[PDB]
């Protein structure tokens, strides 16, 4: 798996990555902010390169940070055309900071909120990006994503589709005490039950996402009989949401609108039984993927026609 | 009128109060007044003039609450924007940090005794009619070993709730199934007396298993499993009879099935 | 073993205690520890190693006794020969000195309210199971007016008994007929719960009549008259109904005929 | 009522009474002690006269002592052959002191305890001394004794029989808080009941005393049937004692032993009804008094034959 032009863009990152020996807290002159849940679009002064710095409050002792940043260097070999190339990691006052490759288009959760609903033709290109992203991580690093969200898929104006923020540093995860839950969950039914999860658990999260990307609304619970009729064109508790994922039928794509290839694709992912659920190999040779693999879509053209630049 | 309380309203003579170094959400200061005393500084939420009965009646009711297993609530005063809780300093470490500090004995006798100290303190609160709500292992101090209980009853101002809604780690598994079913916009939750006896149950699990359940599972996993009443194992060796049976009582899906602290005390005194 | 208690055994932080001027049988000192605090110095009787249960169990039980109508018992420590009782300083004067200090209002409302404060404090002692025994008007302080009760439960070490046998003035008429029949060699007297409700009765007389009964009669006269249940008059003007009727209840010859403090509270709340 | 030799001994006291202008606390060099319930046989240095100083602890404010010693000067006109002539009164540190005429024989309570039982012939002379003592106090000063005890009748080796310690300063009495009761009471039944008492109340105390002086034992309760049989020759509560004085028959002198005159005398005094009880006038003309008035007894001779000197 290698592309001619993509081999250029990757090694063009390896050059500007050696421009920085060590990261300083004052080298990053604050410019703007992406979001919170807290990322910054700072500007490195020695290298002269704008990147995405991410930091969140953490009260830890020096004995912990020595093993946090230790397991945080694994991301170096995880450079991929479908994975955001990170730079480094350090410590600042009372919060750990991580700078990654800047994506001037933002995450898909922001794009979905702007464009309303994303066309099927585009979702096909994004679908392939996720598959190779998980395969490259599991085969060459023995690491899964553990958390796939529309806000975890970064997209730039260069046409690249990469992943970000995945479980790799298990030491850092324990430090993140009192974390937010959310009104919208992408958890797989087997993880909610406490059972062991494979890389196919991220497939559920991928499928559940794609449905939301297509209709412009979180799939659970399924729309009414009048809501879906006025959505075509161009107040629950948390436990009730999670329980609906387990004991109630999976979400489904609207008929007629989307092609049968795309309808079947998300249905193979949203199987409540992980055993009969499709894997990274089966998805790679699916009718929807093989058709969308040969598609020709101006991904950067449609993107900049919605968010600008 | 009584939207603000003073230190002179308390039965303990206060002529001067000084503040030492910082040792603490709430900022805990190492204060002093002729005896080492802990001081918490929390800025209350703006407005809410309806917090008369929520403070002039609530935190003021901590007067006439004296016990050997409960921290000596010195008192508190609040300006309309600010608030300072004064309490006796615990001359030791927290039960949280000692149950994970390898290696402590905590055999059959010790563990049973420590559990008997908690239920005694909670029993006095059971009589005074005050719910601890946030009963964690981080709210218990050990030294002599002398077991005391702090951060009790005072919700809203304390954690650990806050459009995603943030939930703590330990407190999530300290909740009873009737309370582990929250939405995003909420206190004012079904907190009962059986809510506290559940929290003790996971602490009783924390004593023997050296920590609280659901050690690796993510937040959403805890909410559903504990929500459907999927109580964690206990035969992880070595417990057996006598022990672990009380766990089933304190973790009963129906709150009415859980014993009261006064009733619970008899179950602990029975030895293995 | 536990024949001596320390200040560290109390729940209140004690790092330093200083003593001021003398303001007090027992020597009462105007001590201080970051707040004005009264200190009593009494040398206990020699020997009596059986005073384990009489102090290690008695005065130590004053821990976990917190109330707004009862003085804040700071604590106490005792060397085998010496003893020092620490308590919160009352920021005012005694009810004794104010009921005779002309001229105080103490109308129908005031007198009833002050009496309601005493019974509330005695009511908390009624629940904890502790007899005041020596309940005088000299053991009540007034300022705000905030009514508090001191010198409670601690007999033997305190007065007022001692081959003629010495008896105080006020305490002689504070006793119930079952107790006003003592010999010369005696505590260990029939002190009951109705003993305390009698003492309040003469205080309730002291409030309206501005002093305690048997104002001029000699000691032997009090012993026989009160012994035969010759309760003093009350229609000395102006009382009438409602009032003075409660006097008959609190001064009943049979102790069982006297109401409990909890029962008594309803008789006071009924207004005139 | 005046005696030739007694007129000498009285005016001999008026001379040495003017020797002292004011009493000083250091003028009285401590020598010995009489008793407690606290009297001293001190020695005045300026006047050079030994007298009986009496002091007892009293915590009072200066505003009280100004009216205590004020009413304590009434004793000056109360000079009588049957009343101990006092000197003065002052204040010392925290106790009021009173110096009276020294009686080198002591009170009768001490004499009774030494001699065992006092002869009838002697009690006759003492009986007259009490009558005139109460009459002189009530007629010329309008003051009664209010408390007659065997320990309140002083006797010297000069043959004089005088009284001491009687109610006169009503301001001082209130200061004497927490006073002792006693296992032996001389209270009259009417005072125990709270009723008003006259000078005839002291008569009861006189009669009740005389019985004790005669048998060498406190009359209440009356002796057994074997105790009195082994007393001829040469565990109760306080309330039960007082109640026996009220609702039970009065004490009585043993028959045969004492003359009928003396038996009738104490019986006229120990009448539980003050109305029918004899008064100071009736006692003065009683058969026992008129007979004992003409008696010739070596009072000082029998006294010094028991206590010495
Ligand atoms: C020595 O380490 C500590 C001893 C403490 N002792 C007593 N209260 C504390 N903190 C505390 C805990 C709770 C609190 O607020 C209360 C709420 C309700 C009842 C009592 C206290 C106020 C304070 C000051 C303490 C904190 C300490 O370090 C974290
Ligand atoms: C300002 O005047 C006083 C304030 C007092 N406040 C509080 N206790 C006192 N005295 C007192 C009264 C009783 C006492 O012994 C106790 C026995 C049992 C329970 C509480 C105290 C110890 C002391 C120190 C006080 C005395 C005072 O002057 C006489």
């Amino acid at each position: 798996e290698l592309d001619e032009q993509q081999r250029k863009r990757l090694e063009a990152f390896l050059t500007q990555k050696q421009k920085v020996g060590e990261l300083k807290d004052d080298d990053f002159e604050k410019i703007s902010e992406l979001g919170a849940g807290v990322v910054f679009k700072v500007s490195h002064k020695p290298s002269g390169l704008v990147m995405a710095r991410k930091l969140i409050h953490l009260e830890i002792k020096p004995a912990i940070r020595n093993q946090i940043i230790r397991e945080l260097q694994v991301l170096h070999e995880c450079n991929s055309p479908y994975i955001v190339g990170f730079y480094g990691a350090f410590y600042s006052d009372g919060e750990i900071s991580i700078c990654m490759e800047h994506m001037d288009g933002g995450s898909l959760d922001q794009v979905l909120k702007k464009a309303g609903r994303i066309p099927e033709q585009i979702l096909g290109k994004v679908s392939i990006a996720v598959i190779k992203g998980l395969t490259y991580l599991r085969e060459k690093h023995k690491i899964m994503h553990r958390d796939v969200k529309p806000s975890n898929i970064l997209v730039n104006s260069r046409g690249e589709i990469k992943l970000c923020d995945f479980g790799v540093s298990g030491q850092l995860i324990d430090s993140m005490a009192n974390s937010f839950v959310g009104t919208r969950s992408y958890m797989s039914p087997e993880r909610l039950q406490g059972t062991h999860y494979s890389v196919q658990s991220d497939i559920w999260s991928m499928g559940l996402s794609l449905v939301e990307m297509a209709v412009g609304r979180y799939p659970i619970p399924p729309p009414d009989a009048k809501e879906l009729e006025l959505m075509f064109g161009c107040p629950m508790a948390i436990f009730e949401l999670l329980d609906y994922i387990v004991n109630e039928p999976p979400p489904k794509l609207p008929s007629a609108v989307f092609s049968l290839e795309f309808q079947d694709f998300v249905n193979k992912c949203l199987i409540k039984n992980p055993a009969e659920r499709a894997d990274l190999k089966q998805l790679m040779v699916h009718a929807f993927i093989k058709r969308s693999d040969a598609e020709e879509v101006d991904f950067a053209g449609w993107l900049c026609s919605t968010i600008g630049l | 009128s009584q939207t603000s309380i003073f230190l002179q309203e308390w039965d303990i003579p206060f002529e001067q109060l000084e503040i030492g170094e910082l040792i603490g959400f709430g900022q805990v200061y190492h204060g002093r007044w002729h005896g080492e005393v802990a001081i918490r500084l929390i800025d209350i939420e703006r407005d809410n003039e309806d917090q008369l009965k929520a403070f002039k009646r609530e935190v003021m009711a901590y007067r006439q609450t004296r016990h050997e297993n409960v921290v000596l609530f010195m008192g508190a005063c609040m300006s309309p924007p600010h608030l300072a809780i004064i309490t006796s300093l615990c001359k030791g470490r927290t039960l949280y940090s000692v149950v994970r500090d390898a290696k402590i004995v905590l055999d059959v006798n010790k563990t049973r005794q420590i559990a008997q100290e908690i239920v005694k303190g909670m029993g006095y609160l059971h009589a005074k009619g005050i719910l601890h709500k946030d009963l964690k292992s981080k709210n218990v101090f050990y030294d002599n070993g002398k077991v005391v209980i702090t951060d009790f009853g005072l919700f809203s101002i304390s954690g650990v709730l806050q459009d995603k809604l943030r939930i703590q780690n330990g407190w999530l598994c300290h909740l009873a199934p009737e309370i582990i079913r929250q939405l995003s916009p909420d206190d004012k939750l079904p907190f009962s007396k059986h809510s506290d006896v559940f929290a003790l149950g996971t602490i009783w699990y924390e004593l023997h298993a050296r920590e609280w359940p659901f050690k690796t599972q993510p937040a959403e996993a805890i909410i559903w499993q504990m929500g459907t009443g999927m109580k964690p194992n206990l035969s992880q060796i070595g417990m057996g009879k006598e022990i672990s049976d009380i766990l089933l009582f304190c973790w009963a899906f129906e709150q009415e099935e859980r014993p009261t602290f006064t009733k619970l005390m008899d179950m602990l005194e029975k030895l293995p």
